């Protein structure tokens, strides 16, 4: 504004920013889906206490005693 | 240590990240790695030139986004290691991997090299007390509660099914095949240069996902519904402009059970665990076909589960009864199986410590995992 | 007894079955004057076709249907085509069967209105179109080969293993001369030689064709350049100004192996054809390395085979030998390849004809496509 | 040198100057070169030709006056090097290059000769021990505070469009025009001529520039207010002449919208943007659209913004809301950004020394130029 008051070759009465008046799942709903949740924290609770014994769970090219099994020892 | 575990979601195209003691994932986005392919000289642009989040969900025409997980499988883990320091950053967990068990995934049957990669990373550059890192499928385990099943995860570009009973795993049972879903958008991309739409950008294959997330299904029919008169739907661009669309929406990803299109030899992934169910006991099969599992945000199609219980009726015999087992959030339901994998207390033998990394690494990695 | 009819790019060629020279050698270019208020200049035409755009290239708006091939107003070749006849061969369409060309990853819709075109408008007894790159393979006397085929226009590298379709290794890449010579005219104006219209284009690609070679180490050679004063030759133009080129020449053609000048978002044109060659049977690729079928007239550079060659080689193992296959008539070679493709046998029956279209309608272009 | 910098708003048919801490270019006057309409060989004439200001703005019928700067190409050296010396002077600089820093602003289509050219006299003759070269819409962004825009300019002849994101450097998005307000006075002085007006002198031309900055607007309905009959407002030139315009005076600037009977079927910018558009991406148009700038004097007319919104509305598509910012000073937003780069201290370090002029000179201008 004070430049533009200084300013002589400055003309107004300019509506400065011109724009234009511009004015302003599927899934789920199957025949044969069922989403369900576990209950995280009771699903969770449930196999939480289920105690899981390992012993040396090794198998990437382990040549000894042909059949393995992950989790081996008991908990 | 005893700090809450960080639970993140590292699917191969949406790696979502958050903790265990929280049941939603806080920090969720896909993959992308964006640099700027424009110059700057005035000052206005922040800068870092590998975006994530905001700069990377906003500048989408500014910044080469990249996907390094080739078919899950990255390459460019340095990139990776930003976006977990991205993870670190205060926009997602202000924290070290020091202070936080961690808890990442997994694929079957991957090379072992990126196993290795990953382990040097998170047991060198970043510290982690105690850490695992296993199949997604158990995660979908504890989404379910089931134990029993042939896990069928398919997620953006790997497309997977992972036959467990009762919590046994059976690896020559266990398939794997590192396609899916955004190769579907490759062929959505290739559809627009059938009809001439040169929208080869990153970006431009967002906004395919867009349109791939927002009006594609599966017609059960396969020449019944392709030869007929499409109405051509009119999609809206990220300028609102109208572009038909034609039998695409669901002729797009009928490419998952005829690869020869693009020129590849598959069966149809579903057909592969019937493979799988071939290879499994014939009365304990029955069991498995109850077990649908559904997993990865690819099968999120209308009409989809139903054309592949079409499938089942073409290959499976009589009465053998599957049970669709749909997830509500199939994304966070793997992070919300991780966070209850991560809760787990009794996690000491199934984790891995930082001084069993360093006493053999690659070896007690392979070692103690499958 | 047919009409072998090339719509170049750029410029375009015809004439009848089995001729050996293109009869019609002018500009396939549109051009008008600028319709304003003075009268007619003792009566003369509207729109200017070719050689009579080229004529008056000072005031005819040279303009092109063709985008990248990609033709918008048909009217505008198609009266082209109606002179063509009667301007070379002076025959009419309806007794000879027409023969004309094409690239993949076109909309069927404009070869569809092309077609219809022929059977409307022209009426032609039979028609066909087929790929440029099967006649540079044709003229080669192959059916197993890297047809890198390369117009004016686009671009697409054609894998064939005894004449067999592999289009997914086959990529459609809209690089024309044209958007050299933009970048050229560009380049231009911050040296002194500031010029707009098309004219200037004309004449500059001319001199593209002039002096505009490959070298071979881009960045050494434009140093090298930089100080071989002697190398900045000049040429006095039509006009009085004369020219000055030394990096020019091949400082431009580098945008091809490089999209970084142009911001394409693509990879550079000798690892594009290696990146379509990585997308299929390595060890019959081995063949395609010998098979290095260098085609379309936009390769008669100096120093080009060597430059790609010595670059893909640098991408080949030792025992994978590039042997380029490059006639300097490779222009030539595609509508010479399509005139002796018309005294086929078999080609002899495999035809559109008028019926057969109106029977089938603009679908039978799918099956009748190659 | 650590004095106040000299804040220059630059230009081919207005170029003025002031200083970092000033509001306003303390010296406003246009771009010319006063010489005599009279042979200076006799003494006692308008000798020494170093008019500008209130010599230029003193005789009127014996100035013959030139324009250096012809659409950002200047071609009087030595006529720029006594206005040089004029601003030098106590008049306007009251300093000398040594004693204060200068600040160089341009824009694009600039060829690299004209900097050199103009750098060795500022670095030989003058000698600014601290001196930058940069552009203009960088200095109308810093005017306007933002830094993501469309930003265009409406010089004398200078009209670039190109959109700027956050500073982003982006040359592939440069869509500049070379012509404004000059050639389109030039021709309403032939609608003079056409109705007995003849205006064939500099100043005598001058005067009807004048009327192109005092009458001369955009009727909003050009071809309906063409047909509606005109009432032909009288002007009074200095000597008081009756001159009616009427149509006239929306007639040739609207024909920059509808260059239709010009010969030079130029585009009126809004084409031109749509280009540029075209160069940029639907998700960053789509906030580019609210992002337009405009600069330069030929900005300033009755129905100017709003005839171009018209425009545009016929020219965008629906949902598309577009805001063109557009303040009173467009001329002044240029020196005023240009306080605003002097005011930064990255400015200091992007500045070339004499010193370092010295070194390298022309690969220093195009190097340290940002
Ligand atoms: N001596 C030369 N030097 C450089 N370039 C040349 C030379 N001779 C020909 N060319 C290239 O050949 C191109 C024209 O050949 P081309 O056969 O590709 O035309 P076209 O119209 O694309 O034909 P079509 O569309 O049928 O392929 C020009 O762009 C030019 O770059
Ligand atoms: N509606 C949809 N249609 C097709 N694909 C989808 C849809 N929604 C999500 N996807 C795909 O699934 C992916 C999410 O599944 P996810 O299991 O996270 O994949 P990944 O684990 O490989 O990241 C997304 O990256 C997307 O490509
Ligand atoms: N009211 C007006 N109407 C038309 N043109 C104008 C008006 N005011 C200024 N101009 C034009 O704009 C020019 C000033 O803009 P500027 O950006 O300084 O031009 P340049 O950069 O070419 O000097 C003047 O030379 C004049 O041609």
């Amino acid at each position: 504004d004070p430049k533009y008051a200084d300013l002589p070759g400055i003309a107004r009465n300019e509506p400065d920013v011109y724009e234009t008046s511009d004015l302003p799942q599927e899934e789920l709903t199957s025949t044969s889906v069922e989403h369900i949740i576990v209950n995280p924290n009771a699903a969770y609770d449930k196999f939480k206490d289920k105690r899981v014994g390992t012993k040396g769970l090794d198998f990437s090219d382990r040549i000894g005693k042909t059949k393995r099994t992950g989790y081996e020892s008991g908990e | 240590i005893a700090n809450q575990p960080v639970v993140i979601d590292n699917g191969s195209g949406v790696i979502k990240a958050g903790f265990a003691g929280d049941q939603i994932p806080k920090y969720c986005f896909p993959n992308y790695v964006g640099r700027p392919k424009h110059v700057r000289v005035m000052a206005g642009a922040l800068e870092g030139d590998i975006f994530i989040g905001p700069k990377a969900e906003e500048h989408r025409g500014l910044l080469s986004i990249r996907y390094p997980m080739e078919h899950g499988i990255v390459k460019d883990w340095n990139d990776m290691e930003r976006i977990w320091q991205y993870v670190y950053s205060k926009d997602q967990l202000q924290t070290f991997s020091e202070e936080h068990p961690v808890l990442l995934t997994e694929a079957p049957l991957n090379p072992r090299k990126n196993r290795e990669r990953a382990a040097e990373v998170f047991f060198e550059t970043f510290n982690v007390p105690a850490l695992f890192i296993s199949m997604q499928a158990v995660l979908s385990l504890y989404a379910t509660g089931r134990t029993t099943g042939v896990v069928l995860d398919s997620g953006d570009g790997v497309t997977h099914a992972v036959p467990i009973y009762e919590g046994f795993a059976m690896p020559h049972s266990i398939m794997r095949i590192d396609i899916a879903g955004r190769d579907v958008s490759r062929f959505l991309r290739l559809y627009l240069r059938k009809e001439g739409y040169d929208f080869h950008s990153s970006s431009e294959f967002e906004i395919v996902k867009a349109i791939k997330e927002r009006a594609c299904y599966l017609s059960i029919n396969p020449q019944k519904d392709e030869t007929l008169e499409t109405e051509k739907a009119q999609y809206y661009l990220p300028d609102g402009s109208t572009i038909e669309i034609g039998p695409s929406r669901f002729r797009a990803p009928e490419l998952l059970f005829r690869p020869d299109l693009i020129g590849e030899e598959s069966e149809g992934i579903h057909e592969v665990l019937v493979f799988a169910i071939q290879k499994s006991d014939m009365d304990l099969r029955r069991t498995l076909f109850s077990n649908i599992v559904l997993s990865g945000g690819s099968t999120l199609f209308k009409g989809f589960g139903d054309r592949l219980l079409s499938e089942v009726k073409k290959l499976a015999p009589k009465d053998v009864k599957i049970r669709i087992s749909a997830p509500q959030e199939r994304l966070y339901s793997t992070w919300i199986g991780g966070s209850i994998l991560a809760s787990l207390d009794t996690f000491k033998k199934m984790w891995v410590s930082k001084k069993e990394y360093e006493e053999d690494g690659a070896r007690s990695i392979h070692r103690k995992t499958f | 007894a047919a009409l072998v009819v090339d719509n170049g790019s750029g410029m375009c060629k015809a004439g009848f079955a089995g001729d050996d020279a293109p009869r019609a050698v002018f500009p396939s270019i549109v051009g008008r004057p600028r319709h304003q208020g003075v009268m007619v200049g003792m009566g003369q035409k509207d729109s200017y076709v070719g050689d009579e755009a080229q004529s008056k290239r000072g005031i005819l708006t040279l303009k092109y249907p063709i985008e990248h091939g990609i033709v918008t107003n048909w009217d505008d070749m198609e009266k082209i085509w109606h002179h063509t006849f009667y301007n070379e061969l002076r025959v009419a369409p309806e007794e000879h069967p027409v023969l004309l060309t094409e690239a993949p990853l076109n909309p069927k819709a404009n070869r569809e209105k092309m077609t219809q075109i022929m059977f409307e408008t022209f009426n032609t007894p039979a028609m066909y179109v087929a790929i440029q790159a099967v006649l540079s393979l044709y003229a080669s006397g192959r059916t197993t080969g890297i047809v890198m085929d390369s117009g004016d226009g686009v671009t697409h590298t054609v894998p064939i293993y005894e004449g067999y379709a592999l289009p997914h290794a086959i990529l459609r890449l809209d690089l024309a001369g044209r958007d050299l010579t933009d970048y050229l005219m560009k380049i231009l104006t911050e040296r002194g030689y500031s010029f707009t219209t098309t004219a200037e284009r004309e004449i500059v690609r001319d001199i593209k064709e002039k002096l505009c070679y490959v070298a071979l180490d881009f960045e050494q050679e434009m140093a090298t350049a930089a100080s071989s004063s002697s190398l900045e030759k000049s040429y006095e133009l039509p006009d009085g100004q004369v020219i000055t080129i030394g990096n020019e020449r091949f400082r431009c053609p580098e945008a091809l192996f490089q999209p970084s000048f142009l911001g394409m978002e693509s990879c550079g044109i000798h690892e594009t054809t290696f990146n379509s060659i990585m997308k299929c049977d390595v060890d019959i690729r081995k063949d395609l390395y010998a098979n290095t079928v260098l085609s379309g007239g936009t390769t008669m550079y100096p120093g080009i085979a060597d430059r790609m060659q010595k670059e893909i080689t640098a991408l080949a193992p030792s025992t994978m030998k590039i042997k380029i296959i490059a006639p300097p008539e490779r222009k030539y070679s595609v509508w010479i390849g399509g005139s002796i493709l018309a005294s086929l046998s078999t080609f002899q029956q495999m035809w559109i004809s008028k019926q057969e279209y109106d029977e089938s309608g603009p679908s039978i272009v799918h099956r009748k496509c190659f």
